[PDB]
């Protein structure tokens, strides 16, 4: 078919900036293309029409260009309302018409030390059967560090998941929590439990381990 | 204000006296819009072409160049349960509502790995060298199952396609040559042998066969966008017929506004419209049941305001000449007009007031005064 | 002004047939096509599968067969009936308006609606894990009180941390849906290392579908 | 539509008592003695009053043109009992006044042995209409009908008008008014300035009509009378149909 590679997933951007985001199809679908703007927590809304006409209400200097496969959405300005995810919409792919990706736009900030803080499972939670480990990231801008669970010198990860929340407003950080879900007797048998932060902001990877 | 400060305002006083002055005149807006219209879809080449024995094969695609037709693409939707009903370039949702220039029908038969490779901008083994789409083609290709009118048994034969062409193939390049073609370095003209064969091959179609090698119908219709004069228009929409209200008719073209209503006239075969001594429409027939309707203009009338005196009292009625009392207190139906806000008394006293056709009002004690 | 309610909701099991709806109201009804267009937690636009005014019916190749769409120009308002779903259908629905130029094929679809969450699991009684930060060899100054609230199947639900009092510290992790099907989000408080003894941040839960409100803090 | 009304309008209506050029185009004889065929080239000056009397097949087309030789357009007006004919098509035309023959009338042959058939060559229009235009199969058994198509070329569409009325036995002519309705409005883009028409006989050939109602071979009444843009006075009556006119001028 005829598919579109969008611009990746991490783009930083500050207030004020020129900001570019390709959509390139594998064919040519000369000059039919539309970019949407999906904010998280509501529903999309249009911003460029057939690629080169401004539908309505968006004033921002959102203008686009394209012949053939050369579209980008060139951002001479930004602003603190017009922050989230795009789309672009291939009206000459098929009927079904297929959307892209996915490109969400960051606000840049400074580099802050990420608190780690691991907090072994309740007292009760162990007689119940399950527990679950809990390690903190917080306060971290560069958002590409992984949680690597070593269980006594060991990489036995698999079952352990984790989330980012939204960036803060006056803070544009983000929080990450995975939760090693394992049984009874994994928790009352192993004694290192090291959360290996493996982060770009970070000199040296803190590894914080309780011991029972 | 009120009807009174409607003749203030009007008569320039603040002092009206007693009688009956006309300050406005009423008229009934119309609420609907007919736009009924004759000269609706009508045959067209594009039946008998979705339902036949043979449409064409892969080499020898057919082509049909339809025109001067009322394009009607309703029809196509309402058929068997396609297997691909693509379209690159034109919106599906659009079709009736675009104005081609010429689309051209060309129908050709495939197996069933071959649906994917007809495309504009996709090359393969028969997108390539029998019938290959441009970049620009703004059309839609339709295929579905025909496992039952090609699937003859042993193998229907019937079918050939091209291969090993010497160049590439262009936009609509009709390819129905059979000369023996070689690899190279060998003497073939009309003979065959190992590296030798002819620039044909058989289509098997038979139920053993499982899925991608059954027969499938595919044809695409090359709409033509420019400028010049379109050829092919969609079919124009007509709403529904209310009677006994004034709306806007759209009959045969001449827009109009009026109460449409049913008449006891016998138009002749031949004539749709009709006037009248002042060479006004009175009459026309239904565009798609030739019926005899009956347009009447819209209800309007003048309005008088009954004021008996500021000095005296400040209650007035109002007088819609020429209303029937149904286009919109006391409500009384003189054969002047509508007369709201008086009753009628049926005792007899000097006219006062003039009203009209025998009526007149007073300010007079009914017990309270009215 | 221009707005599409999609008031349709959805509580099903797998195996089940739920029927949604959109309205629209502020333009031309008959005059325009409804899509409907789904978007998944975590992924971007699926589909539309519209339909149009003169009997125009599409659908997609992985979704034909287990959907059917019905338009009813009496009530102003459209429907979308699906047979039996199966366990990738679990997604936010939408419906767009799609609208191009008078005299072109530009579909740009600027008139959205308002979404439909449609969810296919089962429910459970939800469980607040304590986490006591005992641990002083952090950086100092920088406590983590938390309340872990696993094993829930509902995804509205907050934990209050004595609002009026929480000094803007309640970070709302996003519910992490298991294997199982269960989620499990978190809720941790930025307070200073020297609260701890002060007073009794109670981490109050309001979760309103199971009305159980939880208690017994860390 | 108008009813009970007294309408004037300008138009190329037919002038009352003018000089109408009859043709007396007819082959029969007796005696086996020789007669001649009628068939001059009469000019076109935007108007026609063709009012020919046959019972099967005397005159069967209109064809029209200026320069209708090899270069300018046709109409092929031939109304045969199957269907109309018309089309504008670019056609390769013959001098021949008949069409086929005059005589033969034998039905082992086509229904209208299109012998005027010369070269084909590439058209720009044409209107197949299934109503035929002369609908008389000989019921009667002595009466006639008449063949009013008086034609008209305007700067848009191309007029048809058409009406049976009775024709029965009288001395010369039907003195009676009589109204035309249209039938077709085709439209036309040719500068034509001259007419040619042409006579056939239907392989559809009746019992021997040795009376003077019965073989209509020797029976032509070929009326020709132009139009002249005069202003008349039309009344109409209850049922909305013209029952007599006045010329005005």
């Amino acid at each position: 078919d005829i598919q579109v590679t969008q611009s990746p997933s991490p783009l930083s951007a500050s207030v004020g900036d020129r900001v570019t985001i390709t959509c390139r199809a594998s064919q040519t679908i000369g000059k039919y293309l539309n970019w949407y703007h999906q904010i998280p927590g509501k529903a999309p809304k249009l911003l460029i029409s057939a690629a080169s006409t401004l539908h309505s209400g968006v004033p921002s200097r959102f203008s686009g260009r394209g012949s053939g496969t050369d579209f980008t959405l060139t951002i001479s300005s930004l602003q603190p309302e017009d922050f989230g995810t795009y789309y672009c919409q291939q009206s000459y792919s098929s009927p079904p018409w297929t959307f892209g990706q996915g490109t969400k736009v960051e606000i840049k900030r400074t580099v802050a030390a990420p608190s780690v803080f691991i907090f072994p499972p309740s007292d009760e939670q162990l007689k119940s059967g399950t527990a679950s480990v809990v390690c903190l990231l917080n306060n971290f801008y560069p958002r590409e560090a992984k949680v690597q669970w070593k269980v006594d010198n060991a990489l036995q990860s698999g079952n352990s998941q984790e989330s980012v929340t939204e960036q803060d407003s006056k803070d544009s950080t983000y929080s990450l929590s995975s939760t090693l879900t394992l049984s009874k007797a994994d928790y009352e048998k192993h004694k290192v439990y090291a959360c290996e932060v493996t982060h770009q902001g970070l000199s040296s990877p803190v590894t914080k381990s309780f011991n029972r | 204000l009120d009807p009174l400060s409607e003749t203030k305002c009007t008569l320039k006083s603040f002092t009206v006296e007693k009688g009956i002055y006309q300050t406005s005149n009423f008229r009934v807006q119309p609420t609907e819009s007919i736009v009924r219209f004759p000269n609706i879809t009508n045959l067209c080449p594009f039946h008998e072409v979705f339902n036949a024995t043979t449409f064409a094969s892969v080499y020898a695609w057919n082509r049909k160049r339809i025109s001067n037709c009322v394009a009607d693409y309703s029809v196509i939707y309402n058929f068997a349960p396609f297997f691909a009903f693509k379209c690159y370039g034109v919106s599906p949702t659009k079709l009736n509502d675009l104005c081609f220039t010429n689309v051209y029908a060309d129908s050709f038969v495939i197996r069933g790995n071959e649906v994917s490779q007809i495309a504009p901008g996709q090359t393969g083994n028969i997108a390539d060298y029998n019938y290959k789409l441009p970049d620009d083609f703004t059309g839609c290709v339709i295929a579905w199952n025909s496992n039952k009118l090609d699937s003859k048994p042993s193998g229907n034969y019937n079918y050939l396609y091209r291969l090993f062409r010497k160049s590439k193939l262009k936009p609509f390049e009709r390819d129905i040559s059979t000369e023996i073609y070689q690899a190279g370095n060998k003497p073939c003209n009309g003979v065959a042998g190992s590296n030798c064969y002819s620039p044909l091959q058989s289509y098997g179609f038979r139920p053993t066969y499982g899925v991608g090698h059954q027969p499938y119908r595919v044809v695409v219709l090359s709409f033509e966008l420019l400028h010049a004069p379109a050829t092919v228009c969609g079919p124009k929409k007509s709403t529904n017929l209310v009677k006994n209200k004034c709306v806007n008719f759209n009959f045969n073209g001449l827009t109009g506004t009026g109460v449409l209503t049913e008449s006891n006239k016998k138009f002749l075969p031949f004539q749709q419209f009709g006037r009248d001594i002042a060479d006004t429409t009175d009459a026309v027939r239904d565009p798609q049941t030739l019926e005899i309707l009956d347009i009447t203009p819209c209800s309007f009338g003048g309005v008088s305001v009954i004021t008996p005196g500021t000095n005296t009292s400040n209650q007035v009625a109002v007088l819609y000449q020429g209303v029937n009392c149904t286009e919109v207190s006391n409500v009384f139906q003189t054969r002047a007009g509508c007369l709201i806000g008086a009753e009628y008394v049926n005792n007899s006293y000097e006219c006062d007031i003039p009203i009209g056709a025998g009526i007149c009002a007073s300010y007079q004690t009914q017990t309270s005064q009215s | 002004e221009v707005r599409l309610v999609e008031s349709g909701g959805g509580l099903v099991q797998p195996g089940g047939s739920l029927r949604l709806s959109c309205a629209a109201s502020g333009f031309t009804f008959r005059n325009y096509d409804i899509h409907w267009v789904r978007q998944t937690t975590g992924k971007g636009l699926e589909w539309v599968s519209a339909v149009g005014t003169s009997g125009d019916t599409y659908y997609l190749d992985s979704v034909k067969g287990r959907f059917t769409i019905s338009r009813e120009d009496a009530k102003k308002s459209v429907y979308l009936q699906m047979n039996s779903l199966r366990a990738g259908d679990t997604a936010m629905y939408y419906c767009v308006r799609g609208d191009a130029s008078p005299d072109n094929i530009y579909y740009y679809m600027d008139v959205w609606g308002t979404g439909t969450r449609v969810i296919v699991s089962s429910t459970k009684g939800p469980s607040v894990f304590p986490l006591a930060p005992s641990s002083k060899s952090t950086s100092g100054g920088t406590a983590a009180l938390g309340c872990l609230v696993k094993d829930y199947f509902p995804e509205p639900v907050t934990v209050s941390w004595n609002s009026g009092a929480l000094t803007s510290g309640v970070h709302t992790f996003p519910a992490v849906l298991q294997s199982s099907g269960l989620y499990s989000l978190s809720s941790v408080v930025t307070v200073p290392s020297s609260s701890l003894g002060t007073q009794t941040y109670i981490c109050n839960v309001n979760h309103k579908p199971s009305n159980t409100k939880v208690d017994k803090k860390v | 539509f108008r009813s009970s009304v007294l309408h004037s309008t300008q138009d190329l209506f037919l002038p009352f008592f003018s000089n109408v050029t009859w043709f007396h185009a007819i082959h029969v004889s007796g005696t086996n003695g020789t007669k001649r065929f009628d068939n001059p080239v009469l000019p076109f000056n935007d108007g026609v009053y063709f009012a020919s009397t046959e019972k099967s097949n005397i005159i069967r087309g209109w064809i029209f043109g200026t320069t209708l030789d090899s270069k300018t357009q046709s109409l092929l007006i031939v109304n045969n009992a199957t269907n109309v004919v018309i089309k504008v098509c670019e056609f390769q035309f013959c001098n021949d006044p008949f069409l086929d023959v005059y005589q033969k009338n034998n039905k082992s042959w086509m229904e209208s042995e299109f012998r005027v058939y010369s070269s084909a060559n590439n058209c720009t229009f044409e209107y197949v209409s299934q109503p035929f235009l002369m609908d008389l199969e000989g019921k009667e058994g002595n009466f006639k009908n008449l063949r009013e198509f008086v034609f008209k070329n305007i700067d848009g569409y191309f007029k048809i008008y058409s009406k049976h009325t009775p024709i029965n036995l009288e001395r010369d002519l039907p003195q009676g008014f009589s109204a035309l309705e249209p039938l077709v409005d085709l439209p036309i883009g040719i500068n034509i300035t001259r007419f040619q028409t042409l006579l056939a006989l239907h392989r559809s050939y009746l019992t021997p009509g040795d009376s003077s109602s019965g073989w209509t071979a020797g029976a032509a009444a070929y009326y020709v009378g132009y139009l002249q843009p005069r202003t008349f006075l039309l009344k109409y009556n209850e049922n909305g149909t013209i029952t007599d006119a006045v010329d005005c001028a």
